[PDB]
């Protein structure tokens, strides 16, 4: 059924591998890592970041408000 | 005949031997990691402990 | 029943298999005694005896 | 045979200077191929035991 | 009053992450529970085996379980009967119901004590600042007779009477038995009377976190090998044209 | 002749562990639904070493929970780490779940479905887990919860006297409240083969949302040590929230014995019930609140049919990016909002957090989906 | 065996968790007790010139704790 | 729509970011009945090309890289290769439902 074998069709595509016992398992970790992780924070942070910047601001706004309100008139 | 080519052959080449070489290092290992962990926490907890502090009241 | 292995070649393999299930047996022993803490081998081996 | 796997298969020792290429090829179809492969190294490890 | 004061961060011993209870402080504040709180307060869920091996010996455990009466039964012919106490005995409680307990306090029911730490926000915190924290009621609030001013307490009206001053009881290892001291001793004792487990638990963590700082990086290591035969994988394409 | 893929048995684990085809671009988010399996089992194996001691009786509830904690060998242990692993058991499904949002995992409807229905059983067997060690906060909260459930006219009454097996929580509730918690997990362990028989007929998903058949790898040995190292990852922030804060999670309250006379100045669930809990008061009816909760926890299975891009994942649609950020930022500000009391300015930020939260789910994002599909020259 | 190779693993396996166990071990050794009794011999202490730093009694290394002066401790 | 909308287009075409995967915009449409249907009655050279585009994405998107940026697909030079065969399937699928109405 969709076992290995009959999964799609493929037509001239070359694939290259080699061992995992000849090569690196961390080849060039931070010198190339820390570049592709700036360039995902960099995709992705004005996605992300600014829902949760308001999320703060309505926290502290609440708490301040609400400290304020238990806090008599004089 | 070097140190690494000798360590993989008689004792990693081996699946059984492999399995040997895990549980002897495992007895070991338990025996040095309780120790110096033991002994961290003691060091850290220095005359906290009752064992510290266990031969004043005999 | 068991008389279909009664010959040279299953005797062959046999020996062949001797030093493999040897080994074997001796990794369960040493595991067995390793996860039991049994007081009969731990207290004939040097390091190991140090919390009794 | 039994199981039909193959269309065939054929071993080979081939020798260069200080070098060489030692093993198996086989041409069978697709559903085959995986299980081959298992028995084909089953056979090797037997040689190995 | 709605609004409520907060207990402070004090600077405990048992404050960081792997630093275990003092067990001396363990141990005065035992006396000082024993000596002061024990005559309206219950920690049923504590028994005098559960000092040893954290403060006390096993004989003076044994003594101090000896001199408690504890009311055995039944006898052959059917009735109760007064006996010494023993190591398997719990602390003994000050009232035989929490009814009789209102009727000696005012009203007001003395908590239970076993777990007064883990049931308060503040837990030591909070124990220390209540019994520290008694003064005079300030102006405009007027409370009723035989009810206490204590700006920790929610509502800021106990009616537990301060038993905490200079030289309350006396120390066996000669400790100036200050206000302050004793508080501290108490709540230290209370900590440990909540979580009996606790210096164990920083330990076994401990030794979680070396070995889990060991295991991560070579099961990360299993895995990019086992994922470094993919992950520098190239593909090429061969069109006919 | 090979035993793993003749034998009746080695085949099964086979076809869905060993050879099965899985997308080669998965992220660690898939991590997490095995995850979710192992928590199962970490659950059962200690609530069974929890059910070896444990008495369902009101009078000796509370007493046998602290003869686990104080008299057992390594009991704190074991019942701190049952109820951090129902708190990490409910952070891996809620991440299983805005996984399935955000990728677009519900068009396997079937597979969603069995998904919603585990996890209302999940969330009822918390319930009654909860309800079980006998403490202020469980008796109160079974109570309330309980009492709310009761507002249907003509029906409702008789469900929570039938509920309850008599006049409020007692001794009945706590003893088949301690049956049903200990039962229901083996209908979950079912319903997850279920739910995994449901997903194996289609394979799984991967963050590009394409059809992965041009490339996929077994499941032996990639996901294999993926998810052992996601399994380690878990076990590091499991013991290192039972043996260095064992009740951060917690509730002091629970640690008094429960005495019905005694109402707390707050009552509050678990931290997993919450945002459902200020959706529950944010409408100012009885029925409403009971009935807005129900809709705020299957409007998951109302949302397959709220699908309106002609792609699946949200990774090439960034305003639908931008609309589940913010719709996962009013469920946190949900969150906060149920642990706070009922007072200003909390009434407000609830009310509006529910409603942009249904006007995000029903409304927004179907219509941010039409205008993507505009602005991408498709419609 | 003509490989860098044994020396790459004889540093990872013995010299640098080596100096890592005995750097946790004096961490272990790192109390130190009070100071001594202040006896004054006439054979350590000694002034044969006055220093060529600063005060001219102080060393370059000085510590106020465990370092006596020949006119005593200080505080 | 002259000015500004189509560089709000192209702004979004880089901002949505298939074409740093070298994907074109009709790779990235999800299946349906329709859909299959028009993949299944493209030519080979398309299909060919499709399908090694849509698994160099799924290998790109492994490693959690992107194509340089020379080789990320140009918006005017996207082409719209299967929508005439989604549109023909989505007309007789139409006919099909009227016909069934009747
Ligand atoms: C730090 C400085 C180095 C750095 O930045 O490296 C860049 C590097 C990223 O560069 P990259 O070239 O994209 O490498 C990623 C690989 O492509 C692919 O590698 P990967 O990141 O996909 O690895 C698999 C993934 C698998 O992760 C999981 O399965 C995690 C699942 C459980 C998550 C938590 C569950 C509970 C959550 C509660 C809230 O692991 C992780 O995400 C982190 C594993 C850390 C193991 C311990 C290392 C010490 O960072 C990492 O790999 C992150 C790990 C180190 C931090
Ligand atoms: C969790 C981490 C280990 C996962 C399994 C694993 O990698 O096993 C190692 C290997 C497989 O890992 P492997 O894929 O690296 O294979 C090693 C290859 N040889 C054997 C040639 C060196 O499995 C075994 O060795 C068998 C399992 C038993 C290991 C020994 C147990 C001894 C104690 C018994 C009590
Ligand atoms: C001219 C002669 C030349 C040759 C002379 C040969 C002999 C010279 C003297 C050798 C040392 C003699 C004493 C050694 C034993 C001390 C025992 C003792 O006090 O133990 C308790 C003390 C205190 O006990 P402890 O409990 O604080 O120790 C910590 C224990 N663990 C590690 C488990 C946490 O322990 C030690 O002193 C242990 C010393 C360990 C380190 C030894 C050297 C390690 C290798 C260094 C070189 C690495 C190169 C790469
Ligand atoms: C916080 C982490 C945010 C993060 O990492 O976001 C980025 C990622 C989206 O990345 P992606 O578009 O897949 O592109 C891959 C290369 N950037 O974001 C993701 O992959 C996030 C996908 C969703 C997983 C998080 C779910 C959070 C909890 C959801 C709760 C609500 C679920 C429904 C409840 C009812
Ligand atoms: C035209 C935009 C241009 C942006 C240029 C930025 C600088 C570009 C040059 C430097 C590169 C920086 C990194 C690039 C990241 C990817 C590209 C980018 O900038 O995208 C902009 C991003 C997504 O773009 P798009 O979806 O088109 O924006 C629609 C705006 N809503 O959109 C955004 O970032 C905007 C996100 C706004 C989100 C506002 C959310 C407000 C409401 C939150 C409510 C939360 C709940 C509150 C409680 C409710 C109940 C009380
Ligand atoms: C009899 C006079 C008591 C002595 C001796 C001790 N306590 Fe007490 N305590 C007593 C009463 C009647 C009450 C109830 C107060 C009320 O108004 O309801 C208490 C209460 C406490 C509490 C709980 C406070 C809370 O906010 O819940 C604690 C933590 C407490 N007491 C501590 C405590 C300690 C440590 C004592 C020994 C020094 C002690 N108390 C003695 C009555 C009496
Ligand atoms: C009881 C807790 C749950 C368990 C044990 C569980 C188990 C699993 C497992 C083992 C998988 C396969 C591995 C994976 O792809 O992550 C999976 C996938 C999936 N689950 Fe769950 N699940 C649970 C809850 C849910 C819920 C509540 C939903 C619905 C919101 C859900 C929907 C899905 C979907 C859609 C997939 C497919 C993943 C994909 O292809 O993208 N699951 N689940
Ligand atoms: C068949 C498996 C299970 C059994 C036998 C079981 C049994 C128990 C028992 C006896 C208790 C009371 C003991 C105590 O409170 O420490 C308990 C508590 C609890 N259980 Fe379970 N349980 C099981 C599965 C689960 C699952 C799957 C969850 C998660 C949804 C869960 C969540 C809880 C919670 C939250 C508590 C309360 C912890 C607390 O005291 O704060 N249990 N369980």
């Amino acid at each position: 059924g969709r076992e290995f074998g009959n999964l799609a069709r493929i037509r001239h595509v070359i694939s290259y591998s080699l061992s995992p016992f000849e090569q690196r398992a961390f080849p060039s970790y931070f010198s190339k890592g820390i570049p592709n992780v700036l360039r995902r924070t960099r995709e992705r942070i004005l996605r992300v970041a600014p829902p949760f910047v308001v999320v703060y601001l309505i926290y502290t706004w609440g708490n301040q408000e609400f400290e304020q309100s238990k806090r008599k008139n004089p | 005949p070097t140190i690494p080519s000798r360590l993989y052959s008689l004792l990693f080449r081996r699946t059984s031997t492999f399995a040997l070489t895990i549980a002897v290092g495992a007895l070991f290992f338990e025996r040095a990691f309780d120790q110096g962990a033991d002994a961290i926490y003691e060091h850290i907890n220095e005359g906290k402990l009752w064992k510290h502090i266990k031969h004043k009241y005999e | 029943m068991l008389s279909r292995f009664l010959g040279p070649r299953y005797r062959e393999l046999a020996r062949n298999w001797i030093p493999t299930a040897g080994m074997w047996g001796t990794v369960g022993a040493v595991g067995l005694v390793w996860a039991t803490d049994w007081r009969l081998i731990l207290d004939w081996v040097p390091y190991i005896n140090g919390k009794f | 045979v039994a199981n039909k796997l193959c269309q065939s298969f054929q071993t080979f020792n081939i020798s260069y200077s200080d070098t060489g290429l030692l093993g198996a090829h086989f041409v069978c179809d697709a559903m085959s191929i995986d299980d081959m492969v298992f028995f084909l190294q089953g056979q090797w490890m037997r040689l190995c035991t | 009053s709605d609004l409520e004061l907060h207990p402070p961060s004090y600077p405990w011993s048992h404050r960081g992450l792997l630093s275990s209870l003092d067990h001396t402080s363990i141990r005065r504040g035992f006396q000082v529970y024993k000596q002061v709180c024990s005559s309206c307060h219950s920690m049923d869920y504590v028994a005098y085996r559960h000092l040893v091996g954290v403060c006390y010996t096993e004989e003076e455990a044994k003594a101090l379980a000896e001199e408690v009466e504890v009311q055995d039964g039944p006898n052959d012919d059917g009735e109760m009967f007064m006996r010494p106490g023993k190591l398997s005995d719990y602390f003994p409680k000050p009232y035989p119901n929490p009814e009789a307990a209102r009727a000696a306090n005012n009203g007001a029911l003395p908590p239970d004590l076993s777990y007064i730490v883990r049931a308060r926000h503040g837990g030591e915190d909070y124990v220390f600042s209540l019994l520290t924290g008694y003064c005079e009621p300030p102006t405009g609030v007027s409370l009723r007779e035989g009810l206490y001013f204590n700006p920790y307490f929610p509502g800021q009206a106990i009616g537990m009477a301060p038993p905490i001053y200079t030289e309350v009881l006396e120390y066996d290892d000669g400790t100036p038995a200050t206000m302050s001291q004793v508080a501290k001793d108490v709540a230290t004792f209370l900590r440990w009377a909540s979580e009996p487990e606790h210096d164990h638990r920083k330990r076994m963590g401990l030794k979680m976190l070396l070995m889990m700082g060991l295991l991560l990086p070579l099961t990360y290591a299993m895995k990019r090998h086992k994922w470094s035969v993919l992950k520098s994988r190239k593909l090429a394409y061969r069109p006919p044209k | 002749t090979n035993m793993r893929k003749t034998h009746p048995l080695f085949k099964i684990i086979n076809h869905s562990f060993i050879d099965l085809p899985a997308p080669s671009n998965i992220s660690s988010w898939w991590n997490f639904g095995s995850l979710l399996g192992v928590c199962l089992m970490v659950q059962i194996i200690t609530g069974l070493f929890l059910a070896m001691h444990y008495t369902s009786d009101t009078m000796t509830a509370f007493s046998s929970v602290t003869h686990i904690c104080r008299d057992v060998n390594y009991g704190w242990l074991i019942r701190y780490m049952h109820a951090n692993g129902a708190s990490m058991f409910f952070i891996c499904l809620f991440l299983h779940v805005g996984r399935g949002l955000y990728y677009g995992s519900y068009t396997f409807m079937e597979t969603w479905n069995i998904g919603v229905l585990l996890l209302f059983a999940v969330m009822a067997t918390a319930f009654m887990g909860y309800v079980l060690p006998w403490g202020q906060m469980s008796f109160w909260g079974a109570t309330v919860i309980t009492n709310l459930l009761s507002a249907i006219p003509y029906i409702g009454t008789t469900l929570v006297e039938w509920i309850w097996g008599g006049f409020s929580v007692d001794k009945a509730t706590l003893t088949r409240f301690f049956a049903f918690h200990f039962i229901l997990p083996f209908i979950i362990a079912a319903l997850a083969i279920v739910h995994l028989l449901f997903l194996h007929e289609t394979g799984s998903n991967n963050p590009t949302g394409l059809n992965s058949d041009a490339d996929k790898i077994p499941f032996h040995p990639y996901y294999t040590i993926k998810d052992i190292l996601g399994i380690l990852i878990m076990f590091l922030i499991l013991m290192t929230l039972v043996l260095f804060f064992p009740d951060m999670l917690g509730d002091p309250d629970n640690y008094m014995p429960a005495n019905p006379l005694n109402t707390p100045p707050h009552i509050k669930p678990e931290w997993y019930f919450l945002f459902a809990y200020a959706i529950l008061r944010s409408i100012p009816n009885k029925l409403g609140g009971v009935l807005a909760l129900i809709l705020s926890i299957l409007i998951l299975a109302l949302m397959p049919f709220l699908h309106t891009s002609k792609q699946r994942s949200l990774m090439f649609r960034p305003i639908t990016q931008i609309l589940y950020w913010i719709l996962v930022a009013n469920l946190l500000i949900l969150t906060w909002i149920g642990g706070q009391p009922v007072e200003h300015p909390f009434i407000i930020i609830g009310q509006l957090a529910s409603i942009s939260y249904f006007s995000i789910i029903l409304i927004l994002m179907p219509i941010s989906g039409i205008i993507e599909d505009k602005m991408l020259k498709l419609y | 065996g003509a490989g860098a190779n044994t020396w790459r693993l004889l540093t990872f396996v013995l010299a640098l968790p080596g100096v890592a166990l005995c750097s946790l071990n004096c961490w272990m050794h790192a109390g130190h007790h009070e100071r001594p009794e202040f006896i004054p011999y006439h054979h350590l202490r000694i002034r044969t010139k006055p220093f060529a730093w600063g005060d001219g009694n102080h060393t370059l290394f000085h510590n106020p704790h465990v370092n006596p002066l020949p006119t005593g401790y200080e505080h | 729509s002259s000015k500004w909308l189509d560089g709000f287009r192209k702004w979004y075409y880089n901002a949505a970011g298939f074409n740093k995967l070298g994907l074109m915009r009709d790779d990235t449409l999800h299946e349906t009945e329709d859909v299959k249907e028009a993949i299944r009655r493209l030519p080979e050279d398309l299909y060919n090309d499709r399908m090694f585009r849509i698994k160099r994405a799924l290998d790109l998107t492994m490693r959690h890289q992107i194509l340089p940026k020379d080789q990320w697909t140009k918006y005017e030079e996207d082409k719209f290769y299967l929508e005439p065969y989604l549109k023909e399937v989505i007309r007789e699928r139409k006919e099909r439902e009227e016909w069934a109405k009747k």
